[PDB]
């Protein structure tokens, strides 16, 4: 979708092993505010709506 | 606002070889640092990228073992060593600053880009 009428969907109760990204070097601006991109793995919270 | 590339791949054999950029026109601990580059005609591609005080390092599937981005908070200055050499690394680098942690098209500060290429 867009920015004018986005969706907010519910992002928890469900595997998110987020090294799944880790490996695609294919990115170009993958940036990531008040955690690092390591450490959003060993602790992430819940109410992470995507 | 001073981000400037120096150095080459001015290599008549094989070896270990350096990169000296330096920041020089704000911060450097708090502007995540990167490193990216330009092959003379394959797109700008992610080579290395730190974290906003260097607490964070990671590189690319295939420039892991063999790169080395040094940042330094004092003195103002940055490297990036490329160790053995390979003919996949032909390319125009370019040292940057972001507000996230590197790794961005677009920059806070971009690097004007000093050409490293290894012929064997
Ligand atoms: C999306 O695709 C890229 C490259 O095709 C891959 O690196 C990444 O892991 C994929 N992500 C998912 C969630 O499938």
């Amino acid at each position: 979708a867009s920015v004018y009428a986005w969706n907010r969907k519910r992002i928890s109760n469900c595997v998110a092993d987020y090294s799944v990204l880790y490996n695609s070097a294919s990115f170009s601006t993958f940036k990531c505010y008040g955690v690092s991109p390591t450490k959003l793995n060993d602790l992430c919270f819940t109410n992470v709506y995507a | 606002v001073q981000l400037v590339e120096s150095g080459g791949g001015l290599v008549q054999a094989g070896g270990s070889l350096r990169l000296s950029c330096a920041a020089s026109g704000l911060t450097f601990s708090k502007y995540a640092m990167g490193w990216f580059r330009q092959a003379p005609g394959k797109e700008r591609k992610f080579v290395a990228t730190i974290s906003w005080s260097g607490d964070s390092a990671f590189y690319a599937d295939s420039v892991k073992g063999r790169f080395t981005i040094s940042r330094d908070n004092a003195r103002n200055t940055v490297y990036l060593q490329m160790n053995s050499l390979k003919p996949e690394d032909t390319a125009v680098y370019y040292c940057a600053a972001d507000r996230g942690m590197g790794y961005g098209d677009f920059m806070d500060y971009w690097g004007q880009g000093t050409s490293v290429t290894a012929s064997s």
